[PDB]
């Protein structure tokens, strides 16, 4: 669906 | 014949104490509004303007209850949505348009009658960019709503799903207002920066807090644009509004009047409650100052101050139903401090 | 009749020991959630009150079990999520209108009896902000998550999907939230 | 039939405060047209492309001068958004739509809409930030735009069908207007050029001054420049022609409250007279609310705010009092240490 990204 | 912005306030007071500022900014819009339907597109001046508002304050001030109170006195139609949802960029959840689809269930699908109507939405500060111009990674309700709404409030035209052939329907939002306002959080330490010009070690150098400077309200009413962007908003969304209401802390003063004034003072509501088991509730004076001093020390609004109402009784509420030839039951000041215990009347 | 704070504390002893403070608040709850609904709707005193429920404790205190010994004895719908798998902005993660979703599965879809029901959540802390003091970015699943139940908590109809594209709104305003 | 000279004066009377925008416009303008009345016949081969890029402040005029253009134009115009194009059009939109809204305006006309203008809006919102990643609005939107502003035919269902045919309609003949509000530019500008910081005796040393940031700087923009914003360089290739826009003028504000139709005075007078009191408004006030509106810092757009929170007071309480036949407004009103004094 939605994207993630992150660190 | 319309309202007068008196007497809208007049009905407004009955559910709102305290907050004088903010009645006469939504009086003018609510009287502008019905001045701008009043004439068939008709007037000496042409392009009639659209002010939008903007409406700051603390946590609990009473925002989100000047919204319902509106829609009631209000004839023309209401609705209150929220930013949380709004989904930029056609991503899964609701989407901007939907706001308009809501519309039409309070109006029951009259174009002419929803594009005639008022808008409201909340927790608006969420949206804000994290205290950076620049977005990394695309926010979705940073970077993307925010612009999103840009369109909705300038003027334009969106095509909404008559029902749930399935053709579409062009609703102008140009004549429609809008109010955005939510409590903005960290705010007072960008205000500080750019207004306080005291910060550093030595003889000459005013360092004076926690004890007169940084006051809530104050810093609020200092607000301009320009900080704003500090914060996170775009200027392009902070120029469709320029109407701005600065709401104060709640004062010992109004906790009182709030208590037993408004039409649903928590001390009626709790007499209510009491009335059908068949005991009065009586409040002494000296009790509700009491409790207005606890509020204030949580720093958590008018909503906080259930909390000290419900420990206060919580142990009469439990062994109220068990006892039996109760007529009324009185408070004291004590009885808040949980030192002693609330006396009965049998 | 109904029952009373003495007695549903009893029920609760049988399944629960050494909490006394945490007993009385969930049974003025309970006894208080029965009142409201029955006055509905021409009270002497309108628009009443709501108050939630915060649970804390330490680990293997009983919080959850509270939660599971209360829907023995409660009549009306109850449930049992969790904010772990959750996330804001319609992302991978579940939605917050998830929550509603599986109070109508044992509610049988009833709108009605649905806005009367009693809702609990475990885990509370871990939406918390980790003391995200600097302002580098936005948390997918902390400090957004709390901003939209805010909504939730005090009544917005957002959506409920059925089992037909047409969704079903359902208040939230009477429920309440431990 | 274009003439550079004419339209320059027809834009003054809509526009006020940017001067040499005006110049740079009415040059793209005519050479665009005039290229497509010899297409490709003169001697010159691999001629330059002829488009618009269009850059300044908020509340610059830039959808202004979208709506402007428009109405003295004969040839149709549209008025797009960047937010809502998206790449592959999974539920937002896709790229050519736009060319089936152009179509509406022109009627399925595709000899007029070839010679058609198109103007987008919020060009900075496909600016390609891809740093933690699919993108459906960054390089998927500008990659897109790219074919389409290099020059390609598309098919385009001529009213949707009944058919399963679809027209080849030119893009090279159609003209382009990309522009936005760019937010962060100015700091890369700024970065790539400083000349200060100097501690020496000799050396001089401006904090406050910054030589004309809001217009000057701007002008010294290079394509190198917003490759580091996000933007692609070979988008910014097929635009030679840029537009600055400087801050608007405590001057040209009082210009904008007085000779246009849409004044904000002559507005809230007309509303005031529809309840029976003439609104009265001293020069001394004009140029009060110019400086209040300069250290916002928010473009026109903002000046509203500034004279509305002024007047708050006045409106509340206007319905009720009577036997007013005028209001008076003087500069301390716009200050806000002064009430304003009416007139019976
Ligand atoms: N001025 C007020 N007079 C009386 N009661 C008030 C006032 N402001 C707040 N309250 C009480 O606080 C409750 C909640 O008010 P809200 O409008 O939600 O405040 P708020 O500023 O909107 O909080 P947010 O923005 O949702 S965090 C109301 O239902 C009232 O019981
Ligand atoms: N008061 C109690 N009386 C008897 N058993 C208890 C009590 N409190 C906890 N227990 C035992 O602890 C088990 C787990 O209780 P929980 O409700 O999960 O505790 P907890 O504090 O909620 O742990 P969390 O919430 O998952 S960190 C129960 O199944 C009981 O066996
Ligand atoms: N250059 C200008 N001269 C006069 N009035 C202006 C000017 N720019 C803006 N305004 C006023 O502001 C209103 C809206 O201007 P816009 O062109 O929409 O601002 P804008 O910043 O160009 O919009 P964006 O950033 O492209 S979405 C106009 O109707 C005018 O009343």
């Amino acid at each position: 669906x939605x994207h993630x990204x992150x660190x | 014949a319309l309202p007068t912005p008196h007497e809208i306030r007049n009905h407004l007071d009955d559910y709102v104490i305290g907050q004088e500022q903010a009645k006469k900014v939504l009086a003018v819009a609510v009287y502008n509004h019905y001045k701008r339907l009043r004439n068939g597109d008709t007037s000496n001046g042409v392009e009639l303007g659209k002010s939008n508002i903007l409406l700051i304050g603390p946590t609990g001030s009473g925002k989100t209850l000047l919204a319902e109170t509106l829609a009631r006195l209000l004839d023309v139609p209401f609705t209150m949505a929220d930013a949380t949802t709004l989904t930029e960029a056609g991503y899964v959840g609701e989407d901007v348009e939907n706001i308009i689809q809501k519309l039409l269930q309070k109006s029951d699908y009259d174009v002419q009658k929803a594009q005639r109507g008022i808008v409201y939405i909340d927790q608006i500060d969420k949206i804000s960019r994290k205290s950076d111009n620049p977005s990394i990674t695309r926010d979705v309700s940073g970077e993307g709503v925010q612009q999103a709404l840009l369109k909705l409030i300038e003027g334009t035209v969106a095509a909404v799903p008559p029902q749930g052939q399935q053709e579409f329907l062009q609703v102008d939002t140009s004549k429609i207002l809008f109010i955005c306002g939510g409590a903005f959080a960290g705010l007072d330490k960008v205000i500080s920066h750019r207004v306080e010009t005291g910060s550093g070690i030595g003889f000459g150098a005013t360092v004076k807090a926690k004890s007169d400077k940084a006051s809530e309200g104050e810093l609020l009413a200092q607000v301009e644009p320009e900080d704003l962007i500090k914060f996170g908003l775009i200027p392009e969304f902070i120029g469709r509004l320029p109407v701005v209401a600065t709401l104060n802390e709640l004062s010992e003063e109004a906790l009182i009047q709030i208590l037993k004034e408004p039409k649903n003072a928590l001390t009626k509501q709790y007499q209510a409650l009491f009335n059908l088991e068949g005991v009065d509730l009586e409040f002494r004076d000296e009790a509700l100052d009491a409790i207005a001093k606890k509020a204030m020390a949580r720093k958590t609004g008018a909503r906080g101050l259930r909390s000290i109402v419900e420990a206060a009784l919580l142990d009469t509420m439990y062994d109220l139903p068990s006892m039996e030839d109760v007529e009324k039951v009185v408070i004291d000041e004590s009885v808040i401090d949980g030192q002693s215990e609330p006396l009965l009347i049998y």
